[PDB]
This record gives C-alpha cells, structure tokens and sequence, in this order.
C-alpha cells in the first residue's frame, strides 16, 4: 500500500540547514511525500532523523 | 545543540542501536568534567558587567578610530550595542559552558553570523578584540580546569569570528 | 565540473525546463550512453 | 516563466487567432521602452545590498522587538535568515520588473511562502513592513537620474511600486 | 515560454543572483529585434489568407497521390483540416516572431509532434513542403531584417519536422 | 568564462540542441555592445595610472587610520600592494567590458574572495571605496553607453565585495 | 570552453597586462565581422538534417561495409548512433563557429573520442570520412547567397573548414 | 499486487482455513480456460495502435471541443498525452485481464487519475467516453474467428468488458 | 505476491510496454503445470491432520531432549503450538502449489523468519525435521509431476529455514 | 537478447538468488512451446524469397508513386535495398521464433528504428504492408501453433513501426 | 546475456544468413533434453546448502592455514564472505546450467575476479579447490535417482563439469 506524508519543515530542519548549509536549493516547508508500506519505515525515520515535523499521513 | 549527550544520542540513533559501552564512555567523560564547568559558568555570570564594560574599553583602545565621529563606534546608540553584544557572546559562553558543548555558541551566535556581520558593516575584529580581553580576565578569574574549559570556549568562538 | 549548471526541477515547471531536464538526466543516469527512442521510459516522465 | 509578450500570445491562443494590430502596437511600445526598463532593472540590482541595509535598519530601528531575545529575528541565523528573504523578494520584485509579468514572483515563491511563514511563526505584518520598506528605500534608486540620460519613467515607477506592494500583500 | 527575457530570468534564478551585464546585453539584443520581428508578423497576419491557400495547394502538386480517393487529402473536409494545420503553424510562427523566441512553436507544435503525427499517420513532409512555400513567399513580401527573423523561424519549425 | 557566447553555447549544450533565435539574438546584442565596450576599456587602460594612484590615495583618505604604525596600510611595501590589488581589479573590469560578461570578474576577483579577504584581514570596505572612486573618475572620462558599461561592471565587483 | 575575447583575455592576464590598443582592435574587427558569423551559424543550424543526410548517404554509398551484417553500422542501434554523431559533429562546429575558437571541440567534442571509438571498434578513417562529406556538405550552405547580404565571407568560410579538419583529425 | 489465485488464497488466509474444494476446483478450471485467456490478450495486445486509432478518431469526431483552441486535447502536446493516457490504460486492461483479476488496474492506473484530471482541467466524461469507446473497439477485435480455434469465450468477454467499464467508471 | 503471472505483469508493466510473446509463453507453461500442482494441493490438504501429526512426532523423537520439563517442548499448549506451526506451513506450502508460485511462502513464512524465531527461541532445525518428515509422506502420496511439484516447494521452504 | 530463459536467469540474478520452482515453470513453457516455434522458423527460413519478393511487390501495390521519378523507389538500387530490408526483417521474425522472445527482434530491428526511418526519410507503412503480406501468407503455410507463434512476432514487428 | 539460442542466432547474424538447418535440429535436440535440463538445474538449486557445507567441511579439513589467525578465511567476517563467494559461484554455475551457454558466468561472475582476489589477498588456488570440492558434492546429486524419472542424463553431468571447470580455471 501507498502511504502519502505530509511533511512540514520547521525549526528544527532550518538550525539544521543553518549549521550545515544549503548544498541544495532553499525550498517550501511543506510538501508531500508518497511512499511505498517497504519505504514507509525508512522514509519517516529519516524524515524524523532531518528535524522535519509530518503534518499527516495518509493512505491509498 | 550538540551537546556530548545529544551527539552520544544522534548517534547511536542513526546507526540504530542502542547504547553501548562506547557512548557511555563518552557520557560518563562529561559527567564527571560538568563541575569545573559549571563553576566556570557561575564565576562568568557573577563578573559579567566588569567583563563586558572591560571588552567594550578594550575594544575602543584597540581601534581608536571606531569612536571618532563618522562610523560604527560614534554614537551613544552604538556603543549600548556594542556592551549588549559583548553581554551576548558572554551569555552563549556561559551556556556553552553549562551544557558542556559548543552547541549554544554554534547555534546562536556561529549560525548565519558572517553574513550579519557582512550587512551591517560589523567588523569580527571588534569581537575578536573584546573575546581576547574577556580570556584575558577570566585567566586570573579560574584556576585549574575549569580555566581550561572557559579558554576553550572563549577561544571557539574567537576561532569563530576569524 | 564548472561550465555545466546543475538541473533543478521542482513540481511547477514550464516545458522548456522539463525537457532539458530529461536530457540532462538520461545523460548522466545512463553513463553517457545512447538511450533510443524506444527505450525512453514515457509513463516515468509522466509521473515526474 | 510567462512573460508580457507571453501573456498576450496566450490570450490570442486562448481565441485561437493572430495577435491583433492594438496588441502588436501595445508591444512594439513595450520593446521601444524596454531600454528604459533595463535602466531600471539595472538600478535595482546596482544597489541591491544598499536596499537590504537600509530597509532592515528602518525595520529594525522601527520594531524592536525582532532584535530584543525572544523575538523572531533575535539569534544571528533567524537575523541571516531575515535579510536573505528580503534579498530574495527584492531579486523577484527585478526579475518581474524586467520581465514585465508578476508571473516569475507569483508563481514559485508567493503562493508557498504564506505557509511556509505561517508554520516559521514570523510575524507576516513585520516581513510586509521589511517589503514596504525596501519599496521605499528602492525608489530612491530607481529616481536616481545620475549616469542616466535624463527621461521620464513613471510607468516604469508605478510598476515596480505595483511588484513590490503586490508581493508585500501576498505575505500579508 | 522560451524567449530571450525567459532564458535570461531563468538563468539568473537557477543561479539564485541578479540580472547583470550579460543578462541585459541579452535582453537589449532582443528589444533591437523587435522590430524587425514585429514587422515581419505585422507582414504575415496581413496575408495569412492568401499564404495558407498557396501551401495547401503546394502540399497537392507535391504529392499528388495524397488528393487520390481513398488517401489523407481526399475528401472536403481533409482538406479543411490541413488548411487549418498551415493556419496553425503560420499562427505559432507569428508568435514566435512577436516573442523573439522559439517558444511559442516549441510549446504549441513541436512538443508532442511526432508522436501525434504518427498516431494519425500524418507525414512531416507535407507540412515541411507548406512551410518552404511559405518561406518562398517571405522572401517576396518581406525584406531587410525581418526578412531573416520569418525565415529562421520557419527553419526552425521545418528543423523540427524534418 | 560566463560570458555571452559562452553562457548561450553552454546552456545551447546542456539540452543537446543547435543554436535558435534566442541564442543568436543575444550574440547580436554581445557584437553590438561590443564597440561602447571596447571604448571603454581604451579609455580605463589609457588612464590606470591616474585612476589606480587616485584610487589608493582616496582609500588612504576615507581610512586614514590605515597608514600609521601598527597597521596593514603602514609600509612601502604594503602599499606597493595595494597599488597592485586595485590594478588587478581594474584590469579585470577592462577584461570584463572586453568581454562583455562578469566572467573574468568573477572567475578571477569573486570566486574566493570573502576566504581570501578573511585570511589576510583585508577589509572589504578599502576596495569599496577604491573602486567608488574609480567609479566616479570613469563618470568624468567616458560618456554614453561606455561610462554605463565601466559603470556597470564596476557596480558588480562592488556589490561582490559587500 | 573559450571564446576569441577570452582567450585573449586568459594571455592577457598571464602577462599580468592590460590588452593592448592592437588586441583591443583586432577583437573589434571580429566583434564588428559578428553579423557575418551569425548568418553563417545560423546557415550550418538551419541546414543541419539535410547535410547529415547528405554525408550519410554519400558515405555508405562509398562504404558499403559499413552496412553490411557485420559492419559497424549495422543494425538499427548501430545506424542511429552514427547519425548522432554526425549530428553531434555539426552541432559542436556551429559552437566552436559562433564563439571563433575550437576549444569547445576539445573540451567537449572530442574530449575522449578518439578512445571512445576505439574501445567500440569503430573504424575512425571512415568517421573522419563522414567528417569531409559533412564539410563539403556544409559549405554549400554557407556561401548561399540567397536571403543575406551579398559580401565577402571566406574568412569563416576557412574557419568552418578549420573546425571540421579539426575534427577529423582527432577522431583519426 | 494481486492475482485470481493469490485473491482465493487472500481470502482463505483471512477466513484462517486451507482451500475449499470448491474453490479449488474453480481456480483448476481457470487454469484450463487460461489458454483462452492468453488469445484475449495477445489479441489486444496485437491491435492496441489500431484500437487507439479507432477510439480516437470517433471521439475526436463526437467532441471537436477538444482539438479547438481552447480544447483539453488542442496542442500536440496535449494530444500526444491524450494518446499516451489512452495506451495506459488499455495496457493496464490487458493486465487486469491476463491476471484474472481487477486489481492493478485500480492499484497502478487509477489510484489517483481523477484528481489528477480534475486539477488539469481534464474534461472526465470525455476520458471515460474514449475508454468506452476503446472498449468497442477492442471487443471488435477480440470477436475475431480467424487465426484462432473456434469456442466459446463469452466469458472472456464478460471480463474484459467489466474491466473496461471499470477503468471508466474510476475514471469519472 | 510473486507467482508466474505477477512476475509477467511486473516485468510488462517496469518496461511501460503491453504483454509479448514472452510472458506469454511462460504464463502458458504456468497454465500446463496447474493441473499437477493443483492436485498435489489437493492431496495435501486431504491428508493435512495426518501428516501434521507425524511431522510433530517426528520432531520431538528426532530431538527427544525437548519433550523433558524446562524445554521448549513440555506442556499442552507448547504441544499445540508445534501443531500450529507445521499446520500453517503445510498450508502455506499449499497455497504455493495452488498459486505455482514461491509468493505465499515468501510473504506467510519467509518474510521475517529468522528475526522471530531469534526472538521467540524457536529452533529453525525443529521445522527443518519437521518439513523432512512432510517430505518423505509426499514422497509416496503423490506420483509423477505432482511429487516434483510438492518436492520442490517443500524443499524451498527447508532452505529458506537453512 | 530478452527471451524466457534470460529473463529468468535475470530476474534471479538481480534478486541474488537462485532458480525457484516458477522459474523453470517458465523455462519448462518455453521447452514445450519451441516445437512449433522452431517449425515455424524452419517454414519461414524455406520459403523465405518467395515471401520476400511478394511483400515487395505488396509495397509496390499499396505505394505505386514510390516507384516513380526521383522518388524513394525509383531505379534499382532502391528497390534492391528494399527487398534487403524485408529479408532483413524475415530473418529476425525467424529468429525470434527460434529464441522465443522478441530479444532478436528488439534487439536488431526496433532499437534504433523510428530514428533511422526518419533520417532516410523512410516511410513504416511501407514496413507494415511488407509484414501484412507476410502475415496473409505464413497464414496459407503454418498450420497450427505455428501460426499462432508466428504471427505474435510478426505484430511485434508491426506494432514496433507504428 | 546468451543462451544456446541466442548465441547461434548471434553466430548467424554475424555472417547475415538465416539458421541452418543442422542448427535448427541442434536446437530442437536442446529443448527435447530442457526437462532434464531443468531436473538438473533444480538438483544443483535445492541441495545448495548442503553442496556448500561439504565444500567448506572438506576444504577447511584439508586447508587449515585459511581458518587459522592470519588466514583468509579467519574472522567471521572473512567466513561469511568465503561461504557467500561460494553459494554466488555455485548460484550462476546453475544459471549457466540452465542457459546452456557459460556466458552469464563468464560476463557476472567470473569477469574480473582472479583479479579482485588478487588485490583483495585471497589465495586464488584455495578458491578453486572450493570451486573442486563444490563440484564434487554437485555430482552426487545431480546423479540422484530418486524423485525423478530414471533416464540418461550423462551429457548435463559433462556440461555441469564443463561449467565447474570453466570457473576454477577462471579463478585460478
Ligand atoms: C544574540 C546574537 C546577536 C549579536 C551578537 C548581535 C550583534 C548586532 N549588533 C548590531 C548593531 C550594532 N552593533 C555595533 C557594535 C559596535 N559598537 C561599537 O561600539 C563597537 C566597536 C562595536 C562592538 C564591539 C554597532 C555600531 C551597531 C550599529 C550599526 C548596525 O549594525 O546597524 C546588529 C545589527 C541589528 C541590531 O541592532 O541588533 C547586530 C546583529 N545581534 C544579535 O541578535
Ligand atoms: C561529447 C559529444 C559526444 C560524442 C561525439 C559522442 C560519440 C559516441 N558514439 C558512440 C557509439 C557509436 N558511434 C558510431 C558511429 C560510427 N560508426 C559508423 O560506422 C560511422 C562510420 C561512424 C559515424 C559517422 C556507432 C556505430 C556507434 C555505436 C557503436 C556500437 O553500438 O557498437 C558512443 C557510445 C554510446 C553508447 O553506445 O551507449 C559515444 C559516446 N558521444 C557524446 O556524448
Ligand atoms: C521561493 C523563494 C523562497 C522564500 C521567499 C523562502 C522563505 C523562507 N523563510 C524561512 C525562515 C525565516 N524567514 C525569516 C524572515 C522573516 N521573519 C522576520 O523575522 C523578518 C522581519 C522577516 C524577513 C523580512 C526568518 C527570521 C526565518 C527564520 C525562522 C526560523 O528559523 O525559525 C524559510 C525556512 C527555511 C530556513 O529557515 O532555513 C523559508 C523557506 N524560501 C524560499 O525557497
Ligand atoms: C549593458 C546593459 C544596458 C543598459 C544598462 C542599457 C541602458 C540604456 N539607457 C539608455 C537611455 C535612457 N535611459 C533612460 C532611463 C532613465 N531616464 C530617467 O532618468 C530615469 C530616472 C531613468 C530610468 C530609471 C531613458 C528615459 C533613456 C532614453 C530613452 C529614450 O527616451 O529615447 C539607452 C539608449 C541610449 C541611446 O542610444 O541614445 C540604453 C541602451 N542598455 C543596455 O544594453
Ligand atoms: C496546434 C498545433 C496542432 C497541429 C498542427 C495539429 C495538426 C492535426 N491535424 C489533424 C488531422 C488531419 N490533418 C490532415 C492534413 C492533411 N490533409 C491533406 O490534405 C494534407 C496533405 C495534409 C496537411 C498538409 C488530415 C488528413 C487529418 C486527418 C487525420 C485522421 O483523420 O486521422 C490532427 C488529428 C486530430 C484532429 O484534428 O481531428 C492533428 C493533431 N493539431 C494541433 O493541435
Ligand atoms: C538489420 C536491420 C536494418 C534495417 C531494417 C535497415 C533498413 C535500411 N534501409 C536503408 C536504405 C533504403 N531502404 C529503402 C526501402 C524502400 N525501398 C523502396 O523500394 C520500398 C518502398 C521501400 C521498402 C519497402 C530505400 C529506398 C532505401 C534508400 C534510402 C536512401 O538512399 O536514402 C537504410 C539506410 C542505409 C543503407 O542501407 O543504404 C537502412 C538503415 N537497415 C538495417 O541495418
Ligand atoms: C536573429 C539572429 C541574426 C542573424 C542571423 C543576423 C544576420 C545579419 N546579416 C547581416 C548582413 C550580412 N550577412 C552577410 C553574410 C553573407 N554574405 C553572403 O555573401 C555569405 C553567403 C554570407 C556569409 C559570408 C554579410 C556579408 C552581410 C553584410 C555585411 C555586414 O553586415 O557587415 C546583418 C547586418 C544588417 C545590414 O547591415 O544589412 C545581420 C545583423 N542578425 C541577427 O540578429
Ligand atoms: C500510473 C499510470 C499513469 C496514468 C494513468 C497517467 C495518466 C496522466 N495523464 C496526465 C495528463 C493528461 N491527460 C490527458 C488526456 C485527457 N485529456 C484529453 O482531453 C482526453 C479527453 C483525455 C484522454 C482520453 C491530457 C490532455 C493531459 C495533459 C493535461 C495538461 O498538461 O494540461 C497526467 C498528468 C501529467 C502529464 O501532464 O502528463 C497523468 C498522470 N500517467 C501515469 O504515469
Ligand atoms: C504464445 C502465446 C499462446 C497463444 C497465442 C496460445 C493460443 C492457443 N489457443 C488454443 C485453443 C483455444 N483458444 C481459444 C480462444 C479463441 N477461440 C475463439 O473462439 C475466441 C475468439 C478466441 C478467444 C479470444 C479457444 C476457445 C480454444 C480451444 C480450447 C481447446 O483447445 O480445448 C491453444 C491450445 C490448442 C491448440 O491451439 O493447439 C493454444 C496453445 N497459446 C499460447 O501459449
Ligand atoms: C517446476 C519445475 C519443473 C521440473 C522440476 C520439471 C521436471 C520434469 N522431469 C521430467 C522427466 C525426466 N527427468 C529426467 C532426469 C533424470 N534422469 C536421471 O535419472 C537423472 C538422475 C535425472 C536428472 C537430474 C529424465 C531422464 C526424464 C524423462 C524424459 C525423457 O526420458 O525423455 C519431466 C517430463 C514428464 C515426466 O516424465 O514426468 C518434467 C516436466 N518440470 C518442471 O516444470
């Protein structure tokens, strides 16, 4: 099943981006993901890991 | 922040492990080191103002033309910005020194600080000046370790500016 | 290493970008191999 | 992007016929005070940093409570991150001043930077003050008849007022 | 749409700087264009009548076959709608024209046009044939420098046929 | 480098396709700035003895707490040095106008700048000013679309340095 | 990647020297030859199926080889790649046309071509061959005279020729 | 995704219980009718350009709206995705039918085809108009007596028609 | 769930191309070997409590030591368990004859097996005597492809234990 | 080239794993279905210049204007070249039949097609009347699942060029 | 990728010519013996966890220095990785088995391996007694009678040599 995720970049995402840079272009906060049920685990931990905040995730 | 404790848990979180004996190690390293830093913190806090009015004189001996009408140091105005400046990098010193890690200096003052400094016209130098007084003064302020621990964090963020 | 941009392409976008945005990814992703016609991938760039 | 010579082949595609005579007469004059538009853009980009200062410090100056600890601006990266969105809406506010389209500012960055400032937690009037301010430091420069041949650009002026007001009321 | 101010911003955007010397060098080549492509599509909007009518009957000399009953250009209605193919093609072209850039035909023709011409089976040659009648005629009713704006265009289209 | 032809080639490369209008328009533009360009860099290269000494004298002027003892400016040799810095970015402005694009500006003067400025503690501000005088020098030697180009050019390593 | 006004520019600086008034004069005659070097590139762009058709078509007519189960252009796939280098070919010399110098070939055409060719087993004599035919082809549409400006062109008339010997060279 | 025989295998897993003879029996007549199966498919799969010719040029005939300007289907570019989107779902049809089940057509083609359209401005009806139309079409060449044994398949038709009116009943 | 027709719809569907002449024809050998397949399903699902039964013995005879308290094998409902477990892999062995394909196996048993037998101490050898034991009874309730067929799916299992 | 027994050993191969039991199913339809596949081939290869010649005259019906004045099948070099081409496609027909795949013909023919046909300005139709001539006639020849088998290559073919 | 199949359709193409009837009836004879083809590869695929254990029984019985401190096969890492080289060699042996064509091997497996356990340190020469003893346990079960229909199947057992051989040699 396709799981879609919601992410809003926050706070904790931007100090990130403040310490580290900006590699890559500077981009909205909020954007969805959609990922695979193999890829769900991976991709919010990840998420988790990058400081982003997920707003809602849902099914299809 | 990347406090020791905060690094040992990032970490061990992204190789998705628990805690071994390696980390512990390291919190145990600054669990044992807090108390000269904690000292050092208070001994700061208590001696503030002298400090930063000290590094504000320091700063215009240094650079006598800074004062002189026309630029940065002329104006009443500039010069209370100059002691809340000096008051800051004392303060993140201070919590720097209380959470055992470079990481309240490295996300309130390093963060986005070169390109501040860039659109203001504010010169690191000026900073670098007051930094080095203020280690000066805290050398004969602490003794023993936790001297170590305020000139390591004094100089972090000297290393900072430059 | 210097000469050529790096090819940014976000949700919204003209066609101009979108298809130099495919010439420069089958360029890299397939080595600097010929990919013919009958190999594009068309449902793939449809969902990109 | 979409321009204004790309907006009226859109709409003459939209009817499906050739551009009209009013159309080609209204972008001939378009082209013909396209060097005055370029000494505008070229104005605006000349003191690019000029406009930043000075409209950061009459905001700054003006809200105090953006510098004073607690505030939204108040560490040095929320203080980085301030002056690079007015730098950023300044570089769009030019791109459609030479473009003469609101599209290349409308469409990436306005319709997301609403929430993007709404989940931040900036003060949305403060980033609209910051604009109005750059508004008004940025005509100065715009005015400036030094190094250029001495003309008149009001519709020049009042489109760049237009940009910049309409970005402004967009975060607003 | 790709023009030479659209390229220009794009640019500059990718990059995340200003307009600069470049950039507007690029944007003053094309307000100097202009008017030579804002004649040459003031020219074909007069006869895109008369235009049209001789490439649809070009096409038919071309390839006779093509009016046989039975193939493509048989029958009243085919012929409308390759009347309103040329019509199409002289229309983008004038945009082109008016935009100083290849966008227009990019985006309205040649984006999707082979896989829809051969969906239907309709041969790029015919259209390639139309528009060197077409050229043949600008060179009649245009001349200078809008002349040679029509006429790249037009290879550009032809380019892209071919 | 980033100049005209060579930013049309590239980008003319990248997406694997000839050169079209757009590109072509814009060389256009490039060839004829050219002449006002050229003129230009006659007039810089006639004058950089004037234009780089009043240039370190207004820099030794707006910041005279430089020349004395102690500090950078104090010395034949440094400002031997200095003489040479303002050359060079004069030199590279004449190579920019020749070229009618910021390539050589950037690749030679921006790239690197703020690292190398930091390390040797050369204050930004000195070559603003140097290069706001030669600014207002090129106001009084050229006229016309040469004094906008030096002006233009000379604007961009301006807003490179702060 | 350098154009006439860079390179001269790059020795320029290694002298550590301002260009001289005789420098600045010939990179005025060349800027003031543009429009020629327009119309020439646009002359190769314009015309570039039907000179890769003709190159292909007098080359397998000379090489029979090539096409014939076994050669290197056998099959579809092999076919196709040979017209792309054709078409790669002319694009890199209408390049190396517009900027007057042939670094762009080097730096990108030719870069690794010659091993390219060699790890493939392509035959780079009846490549440089297909270079020539291409070349002949080109010139034809070069010293067109129809829709320009009668005038005196051999100038890039030798360049281009320059360009496309440059080529075949380092292929063979 | 999903099959007929990992669909009763879904079902007894959920129920906790091995397979019934009943339904055992069914997937065992399944197997021998697959053969029957595979003739449907190579049979659209064989005529796919000429089904998507034929529904498209009668639909294009019913609805002209689409080709005007103006139209959903005007440019070539839109026309060429129309062709694509109409290949796709045949293409997923032809898979549903060939597993025995309608379950990748729902999980790949149509997860989210209807908000897609409704966010282009994709007319729906029409998109479920051309499916049906591909549906005749495709009946038409599943009829077909030649090249093939002759038997009954009406269960075969039943399916694909089902599959068809799915796909358009997902569509709008 | 990977059978033969999945693997044939997953491949078609990757390369975004309709089903060919090569899926097709391994979809028809999937269709041929049904019969067999689907009665050797048949036969195991005849005899299940049987060979559930034997499997369990064999097991605790093959490892005696787990029968004595302060094993895995004392008690009823551990007893129970032990049926349990051989009764869901013969029918997941079942359902990958009926499905002719490793799918079912793959996603009810395979999938996150070694992870829970090391968290719940459950001896892979166990299910390993066990699943021999199924082997030797399909050995001679089945004849011909069928005996091939239940061969292979049982030994595939065992390796997926091993 | 992609035929079953390759995509097998493929898919196995980037699983990293080894063959399970709906692999050789596969490779077991495709032992069975090589019977009328190889006769199919060997029919083909016997009758091969008759149908040759026949789908060229076939092309000669449907398109009679090729045949004319500098048209593309005017003299005999042409018309040689395209009885090549369709023994060209014949042998790849029979050897996808042999392979039992459409890997010969994906492989030799179709990469590469749509690109060639346009530089030599060579229209597919011609290509699909050749292969409906030579469907119409492997259908007197090739009783049977030989026809079937035939015929799927054949429609590969077809589909491929349009 | 080749099988048998694909190989003489690469050999004739390579001469331009149809297959010959002599590689037709090969072929033929090739998939008349596929089900015995296919018995064997199962054999070689089924048995491969104990093929591989007595593989490493017997050479880390006869090799001692590999499994001791300072050998190569020493920590469980090294282990782990001799044991997965092992069932990776013994996996495409099966592949090829099945293909009937050693290509797959020679191209995935074998393509530079002795010089990756040259560089790695590994002794090539052990490497191929593995592959030796590998197929020493492989013949016992391929030659098992039980289970399958009794019939001969002495060319596979050459072939399965063949492809064993091929990669000792390669290895070392
Ligand atoms: C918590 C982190 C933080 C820091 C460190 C900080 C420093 C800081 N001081 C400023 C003002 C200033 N700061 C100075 C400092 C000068 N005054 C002279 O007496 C001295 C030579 C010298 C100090 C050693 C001056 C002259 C100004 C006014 C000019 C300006 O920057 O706008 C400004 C510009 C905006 C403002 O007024 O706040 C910053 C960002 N602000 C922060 O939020
Ligand atoms: C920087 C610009 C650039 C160039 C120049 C370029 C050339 C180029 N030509 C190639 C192949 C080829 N090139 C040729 C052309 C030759 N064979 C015929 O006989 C002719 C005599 C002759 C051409 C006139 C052929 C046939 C191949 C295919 C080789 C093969 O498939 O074995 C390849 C290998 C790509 C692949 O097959 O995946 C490259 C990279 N690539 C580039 O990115
Ligand atoms: C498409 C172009 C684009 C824009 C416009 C954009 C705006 C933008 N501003 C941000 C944060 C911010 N933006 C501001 C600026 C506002 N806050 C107030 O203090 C000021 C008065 C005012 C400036 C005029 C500040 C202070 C932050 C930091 C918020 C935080 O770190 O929590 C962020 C979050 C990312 C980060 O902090 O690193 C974005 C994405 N991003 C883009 O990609
Ligand atoms: C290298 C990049 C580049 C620039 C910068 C550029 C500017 C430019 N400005 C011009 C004059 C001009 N410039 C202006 C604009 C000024 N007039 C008023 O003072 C306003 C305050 C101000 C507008 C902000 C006007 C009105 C003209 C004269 C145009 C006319 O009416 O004929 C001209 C025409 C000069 C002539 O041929 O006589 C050019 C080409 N062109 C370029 O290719
Ligand atoms: C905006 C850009 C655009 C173009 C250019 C365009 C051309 C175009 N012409 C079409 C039909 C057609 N066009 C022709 C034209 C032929 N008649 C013969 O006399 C001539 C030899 C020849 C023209 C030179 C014919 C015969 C058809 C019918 C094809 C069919 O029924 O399948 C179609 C198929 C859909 C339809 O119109 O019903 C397209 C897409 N469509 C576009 O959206
Ligand atoms: C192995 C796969 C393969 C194929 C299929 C193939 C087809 C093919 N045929 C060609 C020539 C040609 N082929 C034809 C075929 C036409 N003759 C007319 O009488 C008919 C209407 C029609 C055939 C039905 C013609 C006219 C040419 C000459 C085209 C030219 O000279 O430009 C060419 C151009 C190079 C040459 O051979 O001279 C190719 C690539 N080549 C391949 O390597
Ligand atoms: C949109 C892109 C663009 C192009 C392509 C372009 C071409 C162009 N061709 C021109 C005339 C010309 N074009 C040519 C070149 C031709 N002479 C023939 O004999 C040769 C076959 C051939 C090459 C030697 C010549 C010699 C002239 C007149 C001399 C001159 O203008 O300096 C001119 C000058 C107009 C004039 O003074 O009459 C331009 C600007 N301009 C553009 O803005
Ligand atoms: C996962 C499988 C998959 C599906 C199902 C799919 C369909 C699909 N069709 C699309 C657009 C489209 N689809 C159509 C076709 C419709 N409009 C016409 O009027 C017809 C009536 C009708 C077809 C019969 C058109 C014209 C567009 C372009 C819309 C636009 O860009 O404005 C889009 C949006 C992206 C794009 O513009 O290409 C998708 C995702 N794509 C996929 O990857
Ligand atoms: C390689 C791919 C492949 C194909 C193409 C294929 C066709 C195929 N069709 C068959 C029979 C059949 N095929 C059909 C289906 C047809 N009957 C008509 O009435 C319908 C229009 C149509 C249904 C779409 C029927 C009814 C049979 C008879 C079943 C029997 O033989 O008992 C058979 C078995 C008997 C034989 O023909 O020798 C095969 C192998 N099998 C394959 O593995
Ligand atoms: C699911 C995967 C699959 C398998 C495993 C499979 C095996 C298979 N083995 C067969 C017979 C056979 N198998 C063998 C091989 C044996 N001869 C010697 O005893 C050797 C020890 C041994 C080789 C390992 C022989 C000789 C036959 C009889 C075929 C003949 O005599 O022509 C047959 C033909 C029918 C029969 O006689 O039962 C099949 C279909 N088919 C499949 O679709």
């Amino acid at each position: 099943r396709i799981y879609k995720i919601t992410v809003s970049e926050a706070g904790a995402y931007a100090t990130n981006k403040h310490r580290t840079g900006y590699r890559a272009p500077i981009r909205q906060s909020n954007y969805t993901l959609t990922v695979p049920y193999d890829r769900f685990l991976p991709e919010m931990i990840r998420l988790h890991q990058s400081g982003a905040k997920i707003v809602n995730v849902t099914s299809v | 922040s990347r406090t020791v404790i905060t690094e040992v848990i990032a970490t061990a979180d992204s190789q998705g492990r628990f805690l071994n004996s390696t980390e512990l190690q390291a919190a145990f390293g600054r669990f044992e080191r807090a108390v000269p830093a904690i000292e050092a913190a208070r001994a700061l806090t208590k001696n503030q103002d002298a400090l930063v009015k000290g590094a504000v004189q320091a700063v215009f001996k240094k650079f006598p033309y800074v004062t002189q009408p026309g630029e940065k140091g002329y104006g009443d105005s500039n010069q209370a910005k100059c002691a809340r400046d000096i008051g800051y990098y004392l303060r993140f010193i201070t919590y720097s020194l209380v959470a055992s890690g470079t990481g309240p200096l490295d996300d309130y003052v390093i963060a986005g600080l070169r390109e501040v400094n860039r659109a203001f016209n504010l010169n690191p130098l000026w900073y670098i000046e007051a930094l080095n007084y203020i280690k000066g003064e805290t050398g004969k302020l602490l003794s023993g370790q936790s001297k170590t621990e305020a000139l390591l964090y004094i100089d972090h963020a000297i290393n900072a500016l430059s | 290493a210097t000469e050529n941009p790096k090819v940014t392409l976000r949700a919204p976008f003209t066609s101009e970008e979108f298809q130099g945005a495919l010439y420069a990814i089958y360029r890299h992703i397939f080595g600097n191999t010929y990919v013919m016609e009958s190999e594009r991938p068309t449902t793939a760039e449809s969902q990109l | 992007m979409n321009d204004v010579f790309t907006r009226a082949i859109a709409q003459a595609d939209l009817k499906g016929s050739f551009l009209l005579e009013s159309d080609l007469d209204k972008l001939a004059s378009f082209a013909k005070e396209g060097v005055k538009r370029l000494d505008a853009v070229a104005a605006l980009t000349n003191n690019a940093p000029a406009i930043i200062s000075d409209a950061a410090h009459k905001l700054f100056a003006e809200q105090q409570e953006l510098i004073q600890p607690g505030g939204n601006a108040y560490p040095h990266r929320r203080m980085a991150a301030c002056l690079r969105d007015m730098e950023i809406i300044l570089r769009y506010v030019s791109y459609a001043l030479l473009a003469g389209d609101a599209s290349v500012l409308d469409d990436r960055c306005l319709n997301g930077l609403r929430e993007t400032y709404n989940a931040l937690g900036t003060p949305t009037q403060s980033v609209a003050r910051a604009v109005q301010l750059m508004k008004d430091a940025a005509m100065v420069h715009l005015k400036s008849t030094a190094n250029v041949t001495v003309g008149d650009c009001s519709s020049l002026y009042s489109e760049a007022a237009t940009y910049f007001d309409k970005a402004a009321a967009s975060i607003a």
